[PDB]
């Protein structure tokens, strides 16, 4: 059981990604889109390097959404990740 | 005349590779046929003459018959196989090689990673004159000429490849041709590359099939000085059949796995028999008789051995074999000892390594 | 940024694409740097967000002190985390990431035998095989059996795939010696 | 047949006895299982076979001194000299022996060829006693399952 | 096979409802949404 747990995590990734869960068929249908959805448009790195970007920029120089992230992460209110959706999911009517 | 040779040797290598599958399965058959002669091999009573004792009277002539027919049909195999997979190999590598030169640029925009021996061997080919001789157009070279010549220099990027600009434009300009001719020898001698033959064989080298059928052949010959060795033929079987070669690669699937328990296996012995060896030494006699001790866990490369093999192996931990603690003033440290033992090796580890390989088939 | 912006908010229009062909240099080296995450905007609407990522933040993320503890963080996360405790041990994570990589950041102060062997063995055994060519020693044999014998040509092809197999067998203790050679 | 037999004999009678697995669907599932894994049940038991044969001919011609199986001095009991015997003594009683071959060898120690014993029976405990027999039952049992 | 039903009953409780028997994933779209349509929209202790 614990290496089926391990398997398990491991499947879990290549399946869907972290940030909002949506699996890999949905950015299947394009080549390489789950790929692309992992390194660029939801990236764990990515997301922490905003996280040190705000806390390096100065409060004056934030801007309309840097602010907005901000002050919803000193009130620990995680509504501004996103939760199965994305930009792909948001525009698909206008995209594609 | 050279017509006859090339036609008569072309007619026996399209026959061989027509036959190569039916003609493992005579070989296989020849090697069960000699084995079955060897079943009523015998010992005669200093050197020991192994005479095969023969209920019939007719075995050693048939044996012998059966040996060298073994050796025939492999040779034959050997050929077919040549004949028939080889260039199927050859033309896959090299469609990869003409690839990774023309899309990737592997040996011009980049270089080998040089811990890839493939690399490191394709390297070779690409200045054969031979370059695509299984995969369609010779053209390879002037269309990676075109792509990667202007951009990096065309005179060195030529000498690597192996052209010339002076036969691309002589390409476009009129050309006189000799035809060759069959009769000449040089002529065949200079068509034939010394550089493509070194690539193509030692391509065909590092085939596996083929390193497991010049197993076979070293099996066979050795088999003609020692007919034992021709019991090594009898593993061909797994080959043969899927569900043995499944068998077989089982223990390869979960090996890494299956080496690491055992490395644990052999760690939980080593704590054993230091624990053994500084406390539990009196009790390690083997000796029936009282006069002579046999005093095994005086040294711990013999305590290893004696823990090692004798007591993985005792189906009830090592408290089977050593002598009875009762009574003694470690007798309790003792029976934890060896209840210890026979939970965490025997129990346990063993069913881990079992079912592993289980698991792995599975 | 802005061409970035432009080109993902707008991927119909050609002359956008036209200035991107302008400047694909330009973009391939700002892409290391170039940061883009998808958050939940104000106006109820996913926005794409684009910022700096500094290449020594990301020389300390490539840092295994990073890799260790997101794999830790990964697999308690995938196994252990609700549907809220996910997001908030994300977040935790971040911090501590943040933390340690300032601390690696102060910290940080400021076969090859074995392939030309094969080659050796293998052009000496091949060398050898033509070295009866350089002989020339068939011609002979071809004079000799200028009739029509297909018995002493399926010995002669025979004989000459013999010595092919025996070229097999000193490649191979070629091999071996190599191989002997290095472990002693 | 069995009942006219068991007429002539009354032990054949027992035979009957054996209906009792066509009576109940559980014993019906039980006797078909062997059936059911049986081609494979069958190339295990080739395997082994090929394995216990392999082991014989390495016996036979190296450890043959070592199997004497009289207890008393004077006469010997030469297991391994026929190889007809010695993959007797293999097959039968070794694949037994519960810890491989090596329990009823007499004991290897203090020979020259003490290390490549310990090597041949380890392995034959594992390939033949710990291997494709857990691989024989595990098929069986599964196939129930 | 009776420790694999006690953990399916469990995982049951964990993915749907008694009640109703809608699965956690609709409600998962607003935080805690399972957690509440437990505890007060479909609760066994409410019922009784
Ligand atoms: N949201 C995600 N963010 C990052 N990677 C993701 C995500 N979802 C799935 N993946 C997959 O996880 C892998 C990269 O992430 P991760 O660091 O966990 O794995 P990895 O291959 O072990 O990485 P590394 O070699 O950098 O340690 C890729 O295979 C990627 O497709
Ligand atoms: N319809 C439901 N009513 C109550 N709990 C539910 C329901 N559906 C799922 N649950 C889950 O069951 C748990 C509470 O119910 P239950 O009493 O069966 O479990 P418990 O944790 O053992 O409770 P307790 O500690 O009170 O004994 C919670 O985890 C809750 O999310
Ligand atoms: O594009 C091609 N690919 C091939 O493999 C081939 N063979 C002959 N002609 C060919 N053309
Ligand atoms: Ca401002
Ligand atoms: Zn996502
Ligand atoms: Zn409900």
């Amino acid at each position: 059981e614990l290496r089926d747990q391990q398997e398990q995590v491991k499947e879990d990734m290549e399946t869907k990604c972290f940030i909002c869960g949506i699996g890999n068929d949905y950015f299947d249908t394009v080549p390489h889109g789950f790929e692309t959805h992992t390194l660029q448009e939801h990236n764990l790195a990515n997301y922490l390097f905003f996280l040190m970007y705000l806390i390096n920029k100065d409060e004056t120089e934030h801007t309309g959404q840097e602010s907005y992230v901000w002050k919803m992460y000193q009130e620990r209110c995680w509504e501004f990740f996103p939760a199965g959706d994305c930009f792909r999911k948001q525009y698909e009517d206008q995209l594609n | 005349f050279w017509k006859k040779i090339i036609a008569y040797q072309q007619k026996l290598l399209n026959y061989f590779a027509r036959n190569f599958y039916n003609m493992r399965m005579l070989a296989l058959f020849v090697a069960f046929a000699i084995n079955f002669i060897l079943l009523f091999y015998k010992v005669s009573t200093i050197a020991v003459h192994y005479v095969l004792e023969e209920s019939s009277g007719y075995m050693e002539p048939t044996l012998r018959i059966l040996a060298i027919l073994h050796t025939v049909i492999s040779f034959f195999c050997i050929i077919g196989y040549y004949c028939l997979k080889v260039p199927l190999v050859i033309f896959k590598r090299e469609k990869e090689v003409a690839r990774k030169l023309e899309f990737d640029g592997l040996y011009i925009t980049e270089q080998p990673s040089e811990d890839d021996i493939k690399g490191q061997w394709d390297r070779l080919v690409i200045n054969t004159q031979s370059f695509p001789n299984n995969y369609w157009d010779k053209f390879v070279k002037r269309k990676v000429m075109d792509k990667y010549g202007e951009f990096y220099g065309r005179d060195r990027i030529s000498e690597l490849l192996g052209m010339d600009k002076a036969a691309l434009d002589f390409s476009d300009a009129r050309e006189k041709k000799k035809p060759k001719k069959d009769s000449s020898l040089s002529a065949v001698l200079n068509s034939i590359d010394v550089k493509y033959q070194m690539w193509k064989l030692g391509v065909v080298f590092t085939d596996n099939s083929f390193l497991y059928l010049a197993w076979y052949m070293t099996m066979s010959v050795l088999g003609h000085y020692n007919n034992f060795f021709f019991a090594a033929h009898l593993l061909d079987i797994a080959m043969g059949f899927k569900t043995l070669r499944t068998i077989l690669s089982s223990v390869t699937h979960n090996g890494k796995q299956l080496v690491l328990t055992v490395g644990l296996l052999a760690v939980v012995v080593y704590l054993y028999t230091v624990v053994a060896f500084n406390f539990f030494r009196k009790f390690y006699n083997k000796s029936e008789d009282g006069d002579t001790p046999d005093m095994k866990c005086d040294d711990m490369l013999t305590c290893y051995m004696f823990h090692m093999y004798v007591g993985v192996r005792a189906g009830g931990g090592i408290g089977d074999e050593i002598e009875d603690p009762a009574g003694d003033e470690y007798e309790i440290y003792r029976i934890i000892f060896d209840i210890t033992f026979f939970f965490f090796v025997i129990v346990i580890l063993l069913a881990i390594i079992q079912g592993l390989i289980i698991d792995a088939f599975g | 940024v802005l061409l970035t912006n432009l080109s993902e908010h707008m991927p119909n229009d050609t002359r956008l694409q036209t200035f991107l062909e302008l400047a694909e240099s330009v973009l391939n080296y700002f892409q290391p740097f170039l940061g883009r995450i998808e958050i939940m905007g104000s106006a109820k609407r996913i926005e794409r967000v684009y910022f700096e990522i500094s290449e020594s933040s990301r020389t300390q993320w490539e840092k295994p002190q990073v890799k260790e503890s997101k794999r830790q963080f990964i697999f308690d996360v995938v196994n252990e985390g609700g549907e809220k405790e996910k997001m908030e041990l994300f977040v935790n994570f971040c911090e501590d990431t943040i933390f340690e990589m300032q601390l690696a950041a102060q910290i940080s102060e400021s076969s090859i035998l074995t392939v030309r062997s094969a080659l050796f063995a293998l052009r000496y055994n091949i060398l050898t095989l033509m070295r009866m060519l350089s002989l020339k020693s068939l011609k002979k044999q071809m004079k000799k059996v200028k009739k029509m014998t297909v018995k002493d040509m399926v010995t002669a092809f025979f004989s000459s795939y013999w010595s092919i197999f025996m070229t097999l067998l000193h490649f191979v203790a070629s091999v071996f010696r190599g191989f002997f050679r290095i472990i002693c």
